[PDB]
């Protein structure tokens, strides 16, 4: 059920998450890749990503405060993983694609390797 | 907004 | 903007984020409401409330792993709230309202409130 | 589901 819903909900909470980032309140990790680093709450990263999740409910990693990525990924990529996470928007372009499907590979970001698997055969 | 679900 | 965008994703982070809460996984506070407890996460709670979003911002309460709040607050009030919060789904009653629009006055949940009062008109 | 926003 005898529920209503409130449509925006999802999206204004991502929406505060990603403001909450961006003055950087109640971040807890903080990822670094190829000696650049980005703080995140580690909760939206595991509600993103198997690879996120599979790190943060192990008993060890869980605890940590900085996880180093593989240096071969690249920052831009992340980056703008990190934005859809957070946003539910991907800057896909021309340029990028490849590198942002190697990081999501990497990440375990099925929904967004589909995507970016659907654009390539599509250039092709 | 509020809606069915 | 150049962006595409995943429609459920947003309603994808807040289910894994309640499924995180389920297993009680990363959750952070307890929240004490009449001798009943509830976990969560304060991310989740500052995204989705006025009160929530003042105490975890201040510099001391910040810290708090157990927040009491007001012992005349209707935990099932409550409930039906954090429910809402992490789904998007308010199960709202005849029986229940005048409590669920209480709790969401003291929460700060200006969507909320503003739909109680619309159903309480309706009623009159 | 990708949409354009
Ligand atoms: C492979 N993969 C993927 O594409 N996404 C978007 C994934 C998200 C999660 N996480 C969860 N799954 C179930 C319950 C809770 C969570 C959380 N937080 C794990 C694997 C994912
Ligand atoms: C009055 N009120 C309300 O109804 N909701 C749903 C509210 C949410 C928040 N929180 C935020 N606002 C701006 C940036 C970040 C956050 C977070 N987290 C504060 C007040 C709210």
């Amino acid at each position: 059920d005898s529920c209503i819903q409130f449509t925006r909900h999802a999206s204004d909470v991502l929406l505060n998450l990603n403001r909450l980032r961006s003055r950087d309140i109640l971040t807890d990790v903080v990822i670094v890749v190829s000696r650049e680093q980005f703080r995140a709450h580690k909760t939206v990263l595991m509600a993103c990503s198997g690879l996120f999740y599979s790190i943060f409910t192990d008993q060890l990693k869980c605890n940590l405060s900085v996880i180093n990525l593989d240096p071969e990924i690249n920052p831009e990529g992340f980056c703008i993983l990190l934005d859809f996470m957070y946003t539910s928007r991907l800057n896909l372009r021309e340029g990028n694609i490849m590198a942002v499907m190697a990081t999501a590979m990497y990440l375990q970001m099925e929904h967004v390797v589909d995507t970016c698997r659907k654009f390539i055969k599509a250039s092709e | 907004a509020w809606v069915i679900p």
